[PDB]
């Protein structure tokens, strides 16, 4: 079936940076983002956007697509039963 | 990479039910992360991050792969087509 | 070989609405989004977000993941020569 | 899915080089939309929009699928192990 807990990619990245010895401040410097944006990210308070996904993959590897897919997967889980499609007519 | 079976029942439990009784209490998040990666990747090359130290096995367990959780502990799985089988948490 | 031209899903939706004989306003009303937003969408001037994608698949079919991915793929393509990674170190050990 | 080959040289041309000389002019966007859709889907069910009228083909084209471009016109492809082959643009009367 589906994974019970789906994490916000930022919090995963946060746990990964800790296991690495890279601080939010250092990571921000490296990927070319303001420490303010990065800290909001590692808290899971802003989305991991396409512009970020390119930067982040340049630093933590894999593809920008992967990181973006994580965000989407999380975003749609967070949206389960939050949107009333009752409601909307499916064109036939 | 759609996850099709578990060899390790402590993993199956964390994955499907979000229950932590079968895995080290300290590694819960770390392991959930890695499972989320395996689940999200569409290619095997997408798991070739530095911290994962992705590498194939020999094999014996051929077509098997491992990624590192921490220290000597690895998650392994057999890779047929685009799917992951027989997930395990060893060593 | 990757696809040469990647459209903004909004504009693809525009062309599909045209072929079904559905106006922007009538489409907006059905999925429960304001025409202001729907008109910006069909011009490809705003992004197709997770919320819209759930609404949109409710009308045009496929899955929300699909519409979102069209958006993602387009975005990454549009950003491909706009972001200098020169620049960024790929962490080792 | 992986679009691995073309039967229609005009599609290959539109897809790879974004050149439109090989496809009927009214269908250029309509066709590029469809290829983008096929290129983006991860499952076959994601192509199951009503306007595509997705259906499998039978006969000597088993494992082939078709979707509608417009009245009497189809895009077809062979489905092998998550890959799309022999992409085509044909009529049907």
């Amino acid at each position: 079936m589906r994974q019970f807990k789906v994490s916000h990619p930022g919090e995963m990245i946060a746990r990964d940076l800790e296991d690495m010895g890279v601080s939010g401040r250092r990571f921000a410097h490296n990927i070319g983002v303001t420490p303010a944006t990065v800290s909001r990210l590692l808290a899971g308070k802003t989305a991991l956007t396409p512009s970020l996904s390119i930067r982040i993959a340049a630093a933590l590897g894999s593809t920008p697509e992967f990181w973006l897919r994580l965000q989407s997967n999380y975003d749609l889980r967070q949206l389960e039963n939050q949107i009333d499609t009752s409601g909307i007519v499916l064109y036939g | 990479m759609m996850i099709k079976s578990f060899k390790h029942k402590g993993l199956k439990l964390l994955f499907e039910k979000g229950v932590t009784s079968g895995v080290p209490a300290q590694d819960v998040d770390r392991i959930n992360d890695r499972l989320q990666a395996i689940d999200t990747a569409t290619e095997i090359g997408e798991l070739n991050r530095q911290i994962y130290k992705l590498h194939p096995l020999k094999g014996d367990r051929e077509g098997y792969w491992s990624i590192t959780v921490r220290a000597n502990w690895r998650i392994t799985f057999q890779f047929i087509n685009g799917d992951a089988y027989i997930l395990n948490y060893e060593d």
